[PDB]
């Protein structure tokens, strides 16, 4: 390509058919290249055979995410502001049931807008702003309206840094191809200087402006816009102005104190969102580390070190090419970023970190399943992109004889095991349930697997739960309750509208879901593991790195020779994970409502959204639609003519879109060709078709329009199924 | 390779029959406007003859006539595929034989001809439309009204009326 | 490093300009002309104070039967004859192009020296104040804003309100 | 600046300024007549 | 008139629908807007579905049991424009979608390399072949079946 250059046009390329592999989009017309162009639009086997740029693009086309997450948030802060309900909800929590969005009464619309709290028509929320927002050491609607434009500021600017890259004549190699410092910085002072900084604006301002909110008032009968400077006088109620101490150290006297923190654990009676008196200390006690920690270092050295006998000789030298990969140092990350998201999903529901959550049921489970699909949707990826490594990234083979060349050495092996693992599971991990049916429908309970028939006896208790809620008696200092109230030992009194967390008991019907997870988590990974491992060569095809990591299927021979590849192992690996997460969700809420969520009154006689129906009745896998799907969902199929209605009214579409995927999943290809011409014929008679040769779907595009649909179908189905059984009773 | 038009016979003859019947159509109105008082739909019947019998019906009248119009009309058909109408003043016009510098094909714009004494189907061009579009006009404004023009007392000035229907 | 955008009709934008803006003359001088206290008063009784209204939307019809007529005739034979088909001379046509209009037809032309040249000298006059008029009216059309926004008491709409000193509108000057 | 026998181009999805809008002006007829199911005529 | 019941002039079941259902729209003794200027069930949403009283127009409109109105359209008693009036309308609008389909298409395959001019668009919508549709009096109803798209080209 010209047009023409090198050097010697500014005149930009708008006009002249094509670009992207060289007997390119050819003069001669076609359609396939219009899904080409969008797909693989980002890729790197083309653009140039030379690293250089690519990192100079990804550090820019990156940017436009932050900026975006930044245009987003703004319409959420704005939204969570003038489309109010926040002002109204906060003087009045336990009571309200929040909104931010509202229609405009065009056509049918309005049904969707149904009285939500501080006196107005709207559609609800299961996205816990209104609750980060508890923070506001200040309060005010127009104020969020500054935090809002403060958002659009970071954006335009944190979006003109993206002009101020690639398009501007760019940095180069050394800049990233000296890695030497990167984490040094990152973790030290941002990971640090945020958490740190967050400390300073987490007791300064917030703690006090909810220390005396957890009582009454109406805001501006509290927390001015400046009030919190030098005036270290209201900081007087929430500890000393250090009195006689000077910059910690010890020649200090406490005859009666010990700074803010004074460590909690449990839950505010009046706002059980976990205590804040702590929340500063923990973030402070973070940062320090990061503050000390981001001070390594300059790199091989540490990895060029510990080897052994069978261990990893190539451990030593574990990648020069880890300054020369991406597709590698992205895949690693996704496993972590991803696997480090759904660890949120627990510490959240068994330890709320915001005021008013749990009581708020629906506004932190939405969460625990949204955060849950990322700690999964980012993991199969975290494999895909390793397959993208394993196939291609490096120039030649300069990488040699090491940890990997090792793992591969065995490979019909690491995956030889893992397999049997799964059929051991599955048999012990699902037909287990099927016993029950076949023998409870035969009907002889003597011999089921009930929490009571097969020998276990009115106790689960003695394991580690019961040595967690009881541990404030070790090296442990203490502080009433535990760490997470859901643990075996002691305490009850949690909240005065509805409930929050309490013990959460186990045994079987907790024993075996917990095991289906195993088998589910395991056969997921089998297919990804073997998939990324056998990326490039095999004894079904060895001539098998020769195009890319996709390729439809090699060809009718060898018997099958179809699925193979690794786009496709990252195609049938999604297919499982949709279950992996989709059944983990199914788990939590049936627990968390069967027990936990429920409610106090006199003598606090607890009354769960369901008197533990779980008991003897999830163990039957029909009980999973006797007690679940057919029981709850009665709220989705009753939901017409209401306010939420948009869920029942989705629940048919998307419970349709899924049942459209199979068409894309289950079908041939020269088929819709053979068909597309009958069409093309009738077209030509009137004189109406040929130009831009209309073509069927690109074997693997077809699979691309399976899967993606099967998910946005099979998923939102419950996104509806859910929001419709926590809004309204529960 | 048949570049463009064409047509011809075609719907130039298409028109003049619109033209000259929109012209007549409005002779319809003509009446009730000078010594005025009598019309609209007036769903005539239509001028009505003697005091010796009809009597609301005596018959579908209306319905018949145009059975007649009917084979007279096959007749003009019975002309335009293959030119046959003595005068010959529509199909191209009279001035016997001629105009058909468009009868055998090859037009593009072709203006035409046809009066011996003298001039043409031309300023019978534009009475041609004045009346087609007039009807357009005429049974445009019913659907709310039915009368024209007095003096400068209080009529021609449009005072207050009532939407379209709605 | 600099845009890709001299709209070739970079040549035509400039002639709704002399349209828009010469035009704002009609508002600029007749306004403040007005005639402060003429002697004085604005009163229009005549066709207007008894014959049941005068205009509004018989207003427009008559009003821009003419603007109708004239604005059309304006750009659509500014010039351009040749007036059809079929290969490129660019503006998005000049498919008039190399032929102005007629090969020895009539007096398509104005003026001797085989063109249209309204002679050579007169860059003077209307380069200056006139694409001025473009500029000028930018800022006393930026006064349209100042001149009235604030909907003189008689209405606060969507009540922020949002502070309060004193009023605003027009007549000339300013407190300061 | 655009005379006779086709004109200047336009992008991939100006359909997104054709679905959104035009069609958009139609809600604009579906509130002027906030309702249908048959219709009076003009 | 036909299989269901009679229109609006009487339709008992239909009446009950007007009333319970909507008016429980009510259902909120108050819910505070004594004077307040937002929460608009209050004004219309009802009244816009409601002032739709013993009038909806009058439409005929048959209304079965439960009094939801059924559409016959067999061209009789009253019901003609529940298909034809909005039927020819569907026809006319489409067909002037594709009359121009068969147009900002049959205007290209020529000149010099014309192999995807169509992923960009030469005249947007066609904005040239545009009105050819309203500028269809008769049109394809003759010229389609005679010449051009002529059996030849068939
Ligand atoms: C106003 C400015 C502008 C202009 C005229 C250009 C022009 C160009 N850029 Mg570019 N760029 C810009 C701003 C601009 N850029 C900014 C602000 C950034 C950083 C944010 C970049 C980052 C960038 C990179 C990495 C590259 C270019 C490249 C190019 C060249 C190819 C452009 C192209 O066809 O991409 C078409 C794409 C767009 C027009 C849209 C850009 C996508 C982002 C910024 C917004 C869209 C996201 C949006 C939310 C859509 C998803 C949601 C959807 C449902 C609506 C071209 C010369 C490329 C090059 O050098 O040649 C190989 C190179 O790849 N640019
Ligand atoms: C940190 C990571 C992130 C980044 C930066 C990338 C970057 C990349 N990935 Mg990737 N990937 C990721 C996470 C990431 N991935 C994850 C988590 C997965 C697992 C699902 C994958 C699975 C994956 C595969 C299989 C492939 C890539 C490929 C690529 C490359 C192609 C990108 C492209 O052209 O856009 C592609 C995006 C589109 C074409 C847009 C279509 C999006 C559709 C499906 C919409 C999604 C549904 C949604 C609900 C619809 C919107 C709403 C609608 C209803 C209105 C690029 C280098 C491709 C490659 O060939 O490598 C060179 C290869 O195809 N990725
Ligand atoms: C085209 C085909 C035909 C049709 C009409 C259907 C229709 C359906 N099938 Mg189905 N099916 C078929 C052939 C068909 N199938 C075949 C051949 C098979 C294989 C044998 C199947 C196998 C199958 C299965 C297994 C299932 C279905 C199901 C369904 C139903 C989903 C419920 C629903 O849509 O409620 C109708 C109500 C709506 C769609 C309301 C929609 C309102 C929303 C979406 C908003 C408006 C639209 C808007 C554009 C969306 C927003 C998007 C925006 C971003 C642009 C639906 C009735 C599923 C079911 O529900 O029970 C069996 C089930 O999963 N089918
Ligand atoms: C301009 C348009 C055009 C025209 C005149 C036709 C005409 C036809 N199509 Mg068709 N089609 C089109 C575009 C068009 N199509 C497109 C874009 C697709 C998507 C691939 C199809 C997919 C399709 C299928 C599967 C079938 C037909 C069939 C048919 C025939 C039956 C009519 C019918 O019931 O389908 C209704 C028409 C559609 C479903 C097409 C939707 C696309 C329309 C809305 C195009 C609108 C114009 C478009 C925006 C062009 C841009 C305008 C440009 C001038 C600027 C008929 C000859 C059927 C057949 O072969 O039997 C004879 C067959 O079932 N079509
Ligand atoms: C979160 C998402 C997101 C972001 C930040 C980007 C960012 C980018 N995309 Mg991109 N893209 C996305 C989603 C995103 N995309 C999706 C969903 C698709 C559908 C498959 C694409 C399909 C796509 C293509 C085909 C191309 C890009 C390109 C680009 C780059 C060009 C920037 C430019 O030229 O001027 C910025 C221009 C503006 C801001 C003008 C305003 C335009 C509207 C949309 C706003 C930029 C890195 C171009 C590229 O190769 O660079 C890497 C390339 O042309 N994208
Ligand atoms: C993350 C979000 C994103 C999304 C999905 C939305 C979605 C919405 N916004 Mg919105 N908005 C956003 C970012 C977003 N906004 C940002 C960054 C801003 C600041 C510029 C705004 C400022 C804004 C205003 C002023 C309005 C909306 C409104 C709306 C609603 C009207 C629909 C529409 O935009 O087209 C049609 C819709 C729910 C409208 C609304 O809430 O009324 C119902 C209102 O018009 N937004
Ligand atoms: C990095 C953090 C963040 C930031 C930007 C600030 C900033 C400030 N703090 Mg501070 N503070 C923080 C975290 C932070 N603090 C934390 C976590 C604690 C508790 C451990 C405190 C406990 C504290 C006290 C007791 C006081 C301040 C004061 C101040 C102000 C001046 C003295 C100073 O600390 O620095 C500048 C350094 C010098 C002036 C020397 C200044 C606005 C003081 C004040 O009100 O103004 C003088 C004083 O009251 N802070
Ligand atoms: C000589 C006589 C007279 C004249 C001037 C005409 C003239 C005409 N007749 Mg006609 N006709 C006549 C006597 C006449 N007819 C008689 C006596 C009959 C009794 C059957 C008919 C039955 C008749 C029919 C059914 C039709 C005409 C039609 C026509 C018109 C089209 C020309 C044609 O169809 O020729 C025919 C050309 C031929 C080459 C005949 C083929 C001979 C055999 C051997 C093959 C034309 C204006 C047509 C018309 O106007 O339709 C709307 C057509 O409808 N005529
Ligand atoms: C009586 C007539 C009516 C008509 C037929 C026109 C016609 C025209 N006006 Mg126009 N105009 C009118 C009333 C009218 N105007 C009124 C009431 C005003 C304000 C007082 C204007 C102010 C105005 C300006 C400022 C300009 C025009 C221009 C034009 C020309 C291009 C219009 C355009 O926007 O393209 C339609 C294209 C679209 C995409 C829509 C065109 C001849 C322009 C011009 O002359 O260009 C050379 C430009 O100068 N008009
Ligand atoms: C149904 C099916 C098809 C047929 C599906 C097709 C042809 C979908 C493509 C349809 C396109 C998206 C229609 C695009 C037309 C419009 C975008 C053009 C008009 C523009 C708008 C204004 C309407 C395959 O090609 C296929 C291939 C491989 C495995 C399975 C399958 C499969 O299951």
């Amino acid at each position: 390509l010209v047009d023409r250059d090198p050097i010697k046009t500014s005149f930009e390329q708008w006009a002249k058919p094509g670009h992207f592999s060289r007997t390119i989009a050819k003069g001669p017309d076609t359609t396939t290249w219009i899904w080409n162009l969008h797909a693989d639009a980002h890729d790197f086997d083309s653009h140039t055979s030379d690293l250089e740029e690519i990192s100079r693009k990804v550090f820019s086309a990156h940017f436009g995410q932050l900026s975006i997450i930044f245009l987003w948030l703004s319409g959420m802060y704005f939204h969570g502001a003038r489309f109010s309900n926040y002002e109204a909800w906060l003087n009045d929590p336990t009571h309200i049931g929040p909104s931010a969005q509202v229609v405009w009464p065009i056509v049918g619309q309005e049904i969707l807008n149904g009285d939500v709290g501080g006196g107005f028509r709207g559609i609800q929320i299961t996205s816990g702003f209104f609750q980060i927002w508890r923070a506001s050491g200040i309060t005010s609607e127009l104020q969020l309206y500054c935090t809002a434009i403060g958002a659009l500021v970071f954006a335009g600017l944190m979006l003109f840094a993206g002009w101020f890259h690639y398009h501007k004549a760019a940095p180069k190699l050394a800049w990233f191809q000296d890695v030497e410092s990167m984490l040094n910085h990152h973790l030290a002072g941002l990971l640090g200087l945020g958490s740190l900084s967050w400390a300073r604006h987490q007791v300064h301002v917030s703690l006090p402006i909810n220390q005396f909110l957890n009582a009454g008032v109406d805001p501006k009968e509290i927390p001015l816009p400046h009030e919190f400077i030098l005036n270290r006088d209201l900081l007087a109620q929430l500890y000393p102005s250090f009195a006689e101490g000077a910059t910690p150290f010890f020649t200090l006297n406490w005859s009666k104190y010990a700074d803010f923190l004074t460590f909690r654990g449990g839950l505010d009676p009046l706002t059980g969102g976990l205590w804040l008196t702590d929340i500063a200390h923990h973030h402070l006690a973070i940062a320090i580390l990061f503050l000390i920690a981001g001070h390594m270092y300059r790199i091989k050295d540490i990895l060029e070190a510990h080897k052994g006998p069978f261990t990893g000789q190539g451990h030593k030298g574990l990648y020069e090419i880890l300054t020369t990969s991406w597709h590698a140092q992205l895949s690693i990350n996704l496993a972590m970023l991803g696997s480090l998201t759904i660890v949120v999903a627990q510490h959240m529901y068994s330890m709320p970190p915001y005021p008013y959550l749990a009581t708020d049921y629906a506004t932190q489970l939405s969460l625990f399943t949204h955060h849950m699909w990322i700690g999964g949707f980012l993991i199969v990826g975290a494999a895909a992109h390793a397959a993208i490594f394993m196939v291609r990234d490096y120039d030649p083979t300069t990488r040699y004889n090491d940890l990997l060349d090792r793992v591969l050495r065995h490979r019909d092996a690491i995956i030889s095991h893992l397999n049997w693992v799964c059929i051991f599971l599955g048999f012990h991990s699902f037909g287990l349930y099927i016993h029950n049916d076949t023998m409870s429908a035969l009907g002889r309970p003597q011999d089921m697997f009930s929490d009571t028939a097969i020998q276990l006896q009115p106790v689960f208790a003695q394991w580690i739960q019961n040595t967690h809620a009881l541990a404030p008696g070790t090296t442990a200092p203490g502080a009433t309750a535990s760490t997470s109230l859901t643990w075996g030992g002691g305490d009850l009194v949690a909240v005065g509208n509805k409930v929050a967390l309490l013990p959460i008991p186990l045994g079987t019907a907790d024993f075996l879901v917990h095991h289906i997870h195993a088998f589910t988590i395991h056969v997921t990974v089998l297919i990804l593991l073997k998939g990324v491992l056998f990326a490039r060569s095999s004894r079904l095809i060895p001539d098998k790195a020769n195009l890319g990591f996709r390729f439809p299927c090699d060809g009718p021979g060898r018997g099958g020779t179809c699925q193979v590849s690794a786009w496709d192992h990252v195609f049938l690996g999604l297919f499982w994970m949709y279950n992996s997460i989709s059944v983990v969700i199914f788990h939590f809420s049936w627990k968390m409502q069967s027990d936990v969520w429920g409610t106090i009154n006199d003598q606090g006689v607890v009354t769960h959204i369901t008197a533990g129906n779980f008991a003897q009745s999830s163990i039957t896998i029909n009980g999973w639609l006797r007690d679940f799907l057919w029981a709850q969902a009665s709220q989705v199929i009753q939901s017409y003519g209401s306010s939420l209605s948009a869920y029942g009214l989705f629940f048919l579409g998307a419970h349709f879109v899924w049942a459209f995927s199979l068409m894309f999943l289950f079908s041939g290809r020269g088929y819709w060709q053979e068909l597309i011409e009958s069409i093309v014929w009738a077209h030509n008679k009137l004189k109406v078709a040929p130009a831009t040769q209309p073509r069927a779907l690109s074997i693997v595009q077809g699979r691309a329009v399976g899967v993606t649909h099967y998910l946005l179908g099979g998923i939102a189905t419950t996104w509806a199924f859910f929001l419709a059984r926590i809004i309204a009773v529960g | 390779l048949a570049e463009d038009p064409e047509n011809l016979r075609w719907f130039v003859q298409a028109e003049l029959v619109n033209g000259r019947w929109a012209m007549l159509g409005v002779a319809g109105m003509l009446l009730p406007e000078v010594f005025t008082s009598i019309g609209i739909i007036n769903v005539p019947k239509w001028y009505a003859a003697g005091k010796e019998e009809y009597f609301a019906s005596s018959s579908t009248l209306f319905v018949i006539e145009f059975i007649l119009s009917h084979y007279v009309e096959i007749r003009r058909w019975q002309d335009i595929k293959n030119p046959g109408s003595v005068n010959q003043d529509p199909i191209f016009k009279q001035y016997s034989l001629p105009a058909g510098e468009v009868g055998y094909p090859g037009g593009i714009f072709n203006p035409l001809n046809f009066a011996p004494t003298l001039e043409a189907k031309e300023k019978e061009i534009a009475n041609g439309r004045l009346m087609l579009a007039f009807l357009g006009f005429i049974i445009q404004h019913n659907v709310t009204g039915k009368g024209p023009f007095d003096n400068l007392l209080q009529h021609i000035s449009d005072p207050w009326h009532n939407t379209i229907v709605q | 490093s600099d845009p890709e955008s001299l709209r070739w009709n970079v040549q035509a934008e400039l002639v709704h300009s002399r349209w828009a803006m010469l035009g704002a003359a009609g508002i600029f001088i007749p306004e403040f002309l007005t005639k402060l206290g003429i002697l004085n008063t604005p009163s229009w009784y005549t066709a207007g104070e008894q014959e049941y209204f005068t205009d509004t939307t018989t207003l427009f019809i008559v009003e821009l039967v003419f603007i109708g007529w004239a604005e059309g005739r304006r750009w659509a034979d500014i010039l351009n004859p040749g007036c059809v088909n079929t290969d490129p001379i660019f503006p998005n046509n000049k498919l008039t192009g190399t032929d102005v209009g007629y090969p020895g037809g009539l007096w398509f032309d104005p003026l001797g020296w085989g063109s249209a040249s309204p002679q050579k000298l007169k860059e003077l006059r209307t380069k200056e104040i006139k694409n001025g008029r473009l500029a000028m009216l930018a800022v006393m059309g930026a006064w349209f804003q100042h001149i009235y926004t604030g909907t003189g008491p008689i209405d606060n709409l969507f009540a922020a309100h949002l502070a309060d000193p004193h009023a605003t509108i027009f007549a000339a000057f300013t407190p300061k | 600046m655009r005379d006779f026998k086709t004109y200047l181009s336009v992008a991939p999805v100006l359909s997104t300024l054709w679905f959104g809008s035009l069609a958009g002006l139609l809600i604009e007829i579906n509130r002027f007549f906030p309702d249908a199911l048959t219709f009076p005529f003009f | 008139d036909i299989a269901g019941l009679t229109p609006c002039k009487e339709s008992k079941q239909f009446a009950k629908r007007e009333k319970q259902a909507l008016k429980k729209l009510q259902a909120s003794l108050k819910l505070y807007a004594d004077d307040s200027a937002p929460a608009l069930a209050i004004k219309a949403t009802m009244e816009k579905t409601k002032k739709r009283f013993d009038n909806y127009g009058k439409y005929g409109l048959l209304c079965g049991s439960d009094g939801l109105p059924h559409l016959i359209v067999s061209g009789d008693q009253r019901h003609w424009g529940e298909f034809i009036t909005p039927g020819i309308l569907f026809l006319y609008i489409a067909g002037w979608i594709g009359w121009v389909g068969r147009s900002y298409l049959i205007a290209i395959r020529d000149e010099k390399k014309p192999t995807q001019k169509e992923i960009i668009i030469d005249v947007p919508l066609a904005s040239s072949l545009l009105f050819r549709g309203f500028s269809w009096p008769v049109a394809a109803y003759r010229e389609l079946l005679n010449g051009e798209l002529v059996d030849n080209n068939f």
